[PDB]
């Protein structure tokens, strides 16, 4: 489906999750055909150039709905800094859900126009021995692109991220389970009831990326050694590459989230400490 | 286009480098081969380069004696041809591979060939005999003993070459023999003189050995 | 190592008429989907030159008579109708393994009408002799096939050993053959007989062919 993202206060900008993917695939099968042979190598800057040439149009598609966006952006701020507005939101979110649904066949040309892209290249994909087929695009293409991003996720404890994440979300829901006692009333009671929901259908979002990106990290690791130092026959070759990026792909659309959906949370956990200097600020006085 | 460069007469354990200039095409998309012709004409592959140097095949015939490489930059292709055994005496081809999207291609171009020569064998100036008839006439000339191959025979600087029947050589010790024969008309050589032309470039010799009774 | 088997190694073929050269190889150099062969064609004092492709793979520039064929072990080089611009030595190889080997050959020859021999001798030059050497030549100038058997006899006695045998490859126009022999001894060698004669004996003649002479 869709993913919708506040990274900053009055930023807001969506992911359709098997657009991404579907884009980061055929730009694995760019990479993996150009840098097979030797002479194809130089083409990584037309391809670099194309690659840009195609998403800077997909954005373009997509800031087609800023006004839906625009008016969305009003009605968030307006719940973070204060039922009407409660199913202000639903209407208004369920507006934008369908701005994505009406250029549906603007979005899956821009799709199908890289796809035509990256096959073709593929297509083009010459073995010297079709018998003895090289793997050093293979090798070059993962210790250039791919690899960093296997060090980068192994460097930073996503685990903790989640622990930290559910500690946080615990007291919210052990101050909101005895404030509803006989307070509910003025410390916009409704703003810590829509953020605390937000902010568990976020977490959700995150262990759900991260189960994938902590996954595919593994089976990454695993099958590059299979296809790196080695001569595969064009129809095991042509085969193996098409893994990696069908495997490259998921792990990079879901570490993008993971790292959107985490910066989304914060700036969303900003107006649950700023509210909160509301209710201190409020029972500071009770002991005078 | 492709030219070979760099042959000759090396003594048996001695090195010898040889060049193949490419041209008509772009030389650093195209795998690269050398093909030996032995005298006896027999077809031996003797080494392979990709197009940006990376891989590279050798028979065990040649394992560690011979290297391949190319300067893609000067549109060269390099044999190092090191510690050689008579057994490499041939004609040395460089080639161009086929270059097929779907499939391990043929060799589509040959360079012309450059002749190498395993032999401790000395370097010496054939003796020139002009065979005259016993007191429609067919007269000979008698090449005897040079080395290496090849001579250049022409018959009166080549304008009398119609009827001329120039022949092998063979390697009789360690050193080489041709016979050639002109066929003239019985009315025609006596009268018209008629002299051999035998050029044996290594010796730097240009031999005119006029035939006369 | 793969180890390709050409047949025949040498080939008589009248002009017009069919010629087959098979190669078989030792490996399997196919797949459902290609098949890494090659025929090349190699006219006398010239590299070899692209014939066929993959199995029929013809070349741009190669007549509709050539036609390369088969798949596996077992190819076949068929040329119909044979003309003059056809004879060379065809070679079959593979580009599968490793070992990129090539065909053992298979000299085309056209079979013309059986021709007899323009024999001659020659005795030593005065120049040869005062270097102390007698070479005696006995050209044969356009004959076929290319069987012919030569016996030297010196003073009616047969010679086999200073013999030096050199033959060409078939005179592309006549299409005819030719082949010195030379009898080499010492000018003292020489100068202790008298009569040197070369005996050519041929297919054509049911009597060998004569030429001799006396110092």
């Amino acid at each position: 489906s869709i993913d919708i993202l506040q990274e900053k206060e009055g930023h807001l900008d969506f992911v359709i999750i098997p657009h991404y993917t579907f884009l980061d695939y055929y730009k694995h099968l760019s990479y993996n055909s150009i840098y097979h042979k030797s002479s194809t190598y130089g083409k990584y800057i037309a391809v670099d150039a194309f690659i840009k040439k195609i998403n800077e149009a997909y954005d373009k598609v997509k800031s087609k709905c800023n006004d839906i966006k625009n008016d969305l952006i009003a009605t968030i701020k307006k719940l973070e800094h204060p039922k009407k507005m409660m199913d202000e939101y639903n209407t208004k979110k369920k507006k934008l859900i369908k701005c994505i649904k009406n250029h549906e066949n603007d979005f899956n040309k821009i799709c199908m126009d890289m796809k035509n892209y990256g096959t073709n290249l593929f297509e083009q994909l010459s073995c010297y021995n079709n018998n003895f087929c090289n793997t050093n695009g293979i090798r070059y293409h993962y210790d250039e692109y791919i690899h960093k991003l296997i060090l980068s996720v192994k460097s930073k404890n996503l685990n903790k991220d989640l622990s930290d994440m559910t500690n946080i979300l615990q007291q919210s829901e052990l101050l909101l389970t005895n404030l509803n006692k006989k307070m509910g009333s003025y410390i916009y009671i409704d703003t810590i009831k829509f953020i605390h929901k937000e902010m568990k259908h976020i977490f959700n979002r995150i262990e759900y990326h991260t189960k994938i990106i902590n996954d595919k990290t593994k089976i990454i690791q695993d099958k590059i050694k299979l296809n790196i130092w080695r001569t595969f026959q064009k129809d095991e070759l042509l085969k193996r590459i098409l893994d990696m990026s069908n495997e490259y792909s998921l792990f990079i659309t879901s570490d993008h989230l993971r790292q959107m959906l985490y910066n989304t949370f914060y700036s969303k956990e900003k107006h649950l400490n700023n509210i909160f200097h509301h209710l201190i600020y409020v029972l500071q006085m009770k002991f005078n | 286009q492709l030219v070979e460069s760099g042959g000759g007469l090396v003594k048996p354990g001695g090195s010898l480098k040889l060049s193949c200039a490419a041209s008509g095409f772009t030389f650093s998309d195209f795998y690269m081969y050398w093909v030996r012709q032995t005298p006896e004409k027999r077809l031996e592959w003797v080494a392979t380069i990709s197009d940006g140097d990376s891989y590279i095949y050798y028979p065990d015939s040649v394992r560690g004696r011979f290297t391949i490489s190319r300067d893609n930059a000067k549109n060269i292709l390099f044999l190092q041809m090191s510690s050689l055994k008579s057994e490499d005496t041939a004609m040395y081809f460089c080639a161009r591979d086929g270059n097929g999207k779907d499939g391990g291609d043929a060799m589509d171009y040959w360079g012309q060939g450059t002749s190498v020569t395993v032999s401790s064998a000395k370097t010496t100036a054939p003796s020139v005999y002009p065979l005259a008839p016993v007191c429609s006439v067919t007269l000979g000339c008698l090449v005897k003993g040079y080395f290496p191959e090849p001579v250049t025979l022409t018959w009166n600087s080549g304008s009398l070459s119609s009827g001329v029947h120039t022949f092998p050589a063979v390697l009789q010790s360690d050193l080489y023999t041709l016979s050639s024969s002109v066929t003239v008309t019985s009315s025609t050589w006596p009268s018209q003189s008629i002299t051999c032309n035998v050029a044996h470039p290594a010796s730097s010799t240009k031999v005119d050995k006029k035939i006369e009774p | 190592d793969i180890v390709l088997t050409q047949s025949p190694a040498s080939l008589a073929v009248s002009l017009g008429q069919r010629a087959t050269i098979s190669c078989r190889a030792s490996q399997s150099v196919s797949t459902s989907s290609y098949t890494y062969f090659h025929w090349y064609q190699q006219k006398p004092g010239q590299p070899p030159k692209l014939l066929i492709r993959y199995a029929s793979n013809l070349e741009s520039g190669v007549p509709a008579r050539f036609s390369g064929s088969g798949s596996g072990t077992d190819f076949t080089l068929n040329i119909h109708p044979v003309e003059e611009e056809d004879t060379a030595t065809y070679y079959c190889q593979h580009s599968w393994e490793i070992p990129y080997t090539f065909g053992g050959g298979t000299k085309l020859e056209i079979k013309r009408a059986d021709a007899a021999p323009t024999v001659s001798i020659f005795p030593p030059s005065s120049e040869q002799l005062t270097s102390g050497g007698a070479s005696v030549v006995c050209f044969l100038n356009n004959f076929y096939p290319k069987d012919i058997n030569v016996k030297w006899k010196i003073d009616g006695s047969e010679r086999q050993n200073g013999v030096l045998n050199s033959w060409t490859d078939q005179d592309s126009k006549d299409s005819t053959y030719s082949m010195s022999s030379t009898l080499t001894l010492t000018k003292d060698e020489y100068e202790r007989h008298n009569s040197y004669t070369c005996e050519a004996t041929h297919k054509t003649s049911t009597s060998p062919i004569v030429k001799s002479f006396n110092r």
